[PDB]
């Protein structure tokens, strides 16, 4: 079953999930809400009910060859991947739809950045992490960049990011400079350069190795 | 629809 | 109470077999179909195998049927996913799922939390956890690196999970080395630094191994 | 504890109407679809109508189409059938019925024990009841005799429910008077006639009649 | 759907009651059991299962266009009416079979004769009832004949008849005799003439009205 | 049959 990969909604308005698939009008469709690392939950079946404890603000239909979910209303809690569901007589199956990140829109936060040293206890075994922090801010597009002794960084750290966050619509973001021990200690001025829109200009959090 | 028939062409 | 719960997953050898357990709680089992579905990591949905109440009628995914059984024990309210002959598609996260129809038609009306089965030729790694501590507006940030594991997936809480606010547990980058790796931060007052303990609790169930670590400020 | 509960029956006339109601017990009514089925005296088993649980959905018989209504309270527990525009072919035992399905095919796994409802122009009149007193092998017969009522039905038991073994209520007949008449009788060992004590309890519902007789040897 | 009006077997032997319908074999068939005056019972459902509570020997089939019940080493207590019963998603209704009635057959057996005179309670009200009873034989065929003052009655009697009984298979039967207060005080011996194969001759029970 | 599939022809 057809999904669109991703919808985005302000807060407040409504967010539209369709469910292609033929004549699936004719049959009973279901939806699931799924949150990161969480099991799926369903939040409207047999087209249009609600299970107990869900918000009014889901709503569901189903005509042609298109089933439609509906959030009304939408705030920070309803982001997550939703999954419409058939069962399909033919072949005794089971059938999903491809899936659909709703994203909430939010006004543009900037980063707390923040940067970690290595530990000693790591240092131990001859490798040396060291991680920049940005914290709660939107949009998720960000640009790292790793300074060493003033040398730009490259090849040489890795990014992760959160899923949009549940209550105030933020991302964050790890980035990780991975350096031997040895190269590690031949350097003195760690420093982590932030770029976003949140921010004016570019900011740098620096830390001095052995303080 | 909401139906128990369960056929789809 | 009303619960399923997954367990069998961790790393397995392509070619090789392992056999997921589901054990259901709170409700009675024998009146269910119950199935199994899982979800290869960032995809969708997929639909695995269905058993009837009584243990003998069974429905499969084309892409499993010969290499897949699907079984149940109402008397240990067990359900059970024999896996064969696995390859990497067959990476996923497990749910036990139960069979419902209400009005109209058949949907999952309970899930478990699921159990990630890794098909991989190396062997299991439980990870190095090393403090980020926090440097002494207000906020003060302090988390826990979980260095070089295989496979996924580590959990992270903190304080055994009376410490939930201002939590962020990253993905899980894939390193060069071919390991994974994962940070999990969380800001706090500054206030508490000196006063409150922060101990992260990280679990590797892949490979058995569970680390709690207490961060401070140095000095 | 389980059960359903029929109430509301009784005589009618024709173009009036009737509600009758259904009382559920031990069970969480408002998960199930439930059903009226009707079986005319001396006839099959007759789908008349279905309700959804949340009470709009609803299905019915093409007879009935038009001047049944079937409706619940789930707060009450209770399904309702409005019957207006009644005739002769109404005339039915109604039941009350779950409806469920386990494995594959939906049917009606509860029932309730039905009531009459009789469609005609005539008053209901209770019954008169009269002893039919034993002759004083081992064995002797006695019973009651239940005249001149209408409509059906007429129940009796035997010491309030103690007797059960070796009795036999037979169905009733329609006299030239137009009025129903039935005998129920019971063998007891003739070593009780001066000894224990027989009641027949005769329970006339349409009428509101209960009529308890005991019966003797006379001399 | 079509069945059998009856089905006969004896005790110990294997009674198959039909339920025909066109392509009846492509969905799921239930059945129940009704003893009379009593509500209906699942006895098989979805083709071939049994309820807990339900013996062994109820199993069911359905191929083609026929479902069948088979109900293994009868006994009395399987005496009843057996509806079989599907759903059909064309029109949004459940059908039902017309219904079979399994009769257990069993040896001749003769009855016991009883009479009973009016009662004084309902002379008062100028009618006379008078009651003869046939308890528990078989086959269900009997003849019985009233005779006033050696009188042949005609006309002034009905008889009813109980549904085999659920534990010795046999029947029972009253027949009233229906006389006027007046007509009834007009004679004096009331007699019940029994013909029954269970008899090698009739078998006449009497009274003398005043005793 | 035992099957969920409800339609009969």
């Amino acid at each position: 079953l057809t999904q669109p990969p991703s919808v985005s909604v302000a807060p407040g308005q409504t967010a539209r999930i369709t469910c292609g698939g033929t004549n699936i009008g004719d049959i009973s469709v279901h939806w699931y809400q799924q949150r990161p690392g969480q099991a799926p939950l369903v939040v409207v079946y047999d087209d249009s009910d609600r299970p107990s404890g869900i918000p009014e603000r889901f709503s569901g239909s189903n005509s042609g060859n298109t089933a439609t979910l509906t959030i009304s209303r939408v705030e920070a809690g309803d982001e997550a991947d939703y999954y419409c569901q058939v069962w399909d007589d033919s072949i005794n199956a089971y059938v999903f739809g491809t899936g659909t990140k709703v994203t909430v829109l939010r006004t543009v936060a900037a980063p707390s950045v923040f940067i970690f040293p290595p530990s000693d206890s790591q240092l131990k075994s001859g490798t040396a992490s060291v991680v920049c922090l940005l914290n709660n801010f939107y949009p998720r597009e960000a640009k790292v960049q790793w300074k060493v002794d003033n040398a730009l960084q490259s090849g040489n750290s890795q990014e992760s990011v959160t899923e949009q966050d549940s209550k105030d619509s933020t991302y964050s973001l790890s980035s990780t400079l991975t350096l031997s021990k040895a190269d590690y200690e031949k350097h003195k001025v760690y420093a982590c350069e932030v770029t976003h829109q949140g921010l004016s200009s570019p900011v740098t959090k620096s830390f001095n190795r052995g303080e | 629809a909401r139906t128990k028939q369960t056929a789809r062409k | 109470e009303v619960q399923l719960v997954e367990t069998g997953g961790g790393v397995v050898q392509p070619g090789r077999s392992l056999r997921l357990s589901c054990t259901a709680s709170g409700f009675t089992f024998r009146d269910y179909w119950m199935s199994w579905v899982r979800q290869a990591p960032g995809k969708g949905l997929e639909w695995v195998a269905d058993i009837h109440q009584d243990g003998q009628v069974r429905y499969y995914l084309d892409a499993v049927k010969g290499r897949f059984t699907i079984s149940r024990d109402n008397a240990k309210s067990s359900l059970y996913l024999q896996m064969n002959s696995l390859g990497a598609e067959d990476t996923a996260v497990y749910y036990c799922a139960r069979n419902f129809v209400r009005g109209f038609g058949w949907h999952f009306d309970l899930w478990g939390r699921g159990t990630l089965v890794t098909v991989s030729s190396a062997s299991t790694k439980g990870p190095s956890v090393f403090p980020l501590a926090p440097s002494s507006g207000g906020t003060a940030a302090l988390g826990c690196l979980v260095k070089d594991y295989f496979p996924e997936p580590v959990t992270v809480s903190w304080n055994s999970g009376a410490l939930t606010s201002g939590v962020h547990t990253f993905p899980a980058v894939l390193q060069s080395s071919g390991l994974y790796s994962l940070s999990s931060v969380v800001t706090v007052p500054s206030s508490s630094l000196g006063t409150q303990t922060y101990i992260c609790n990280v679990n590797h169930k892949p490979s058995n191994t569970k680390v709690d670590k207490k961060v401070e400020p140095k000095s």
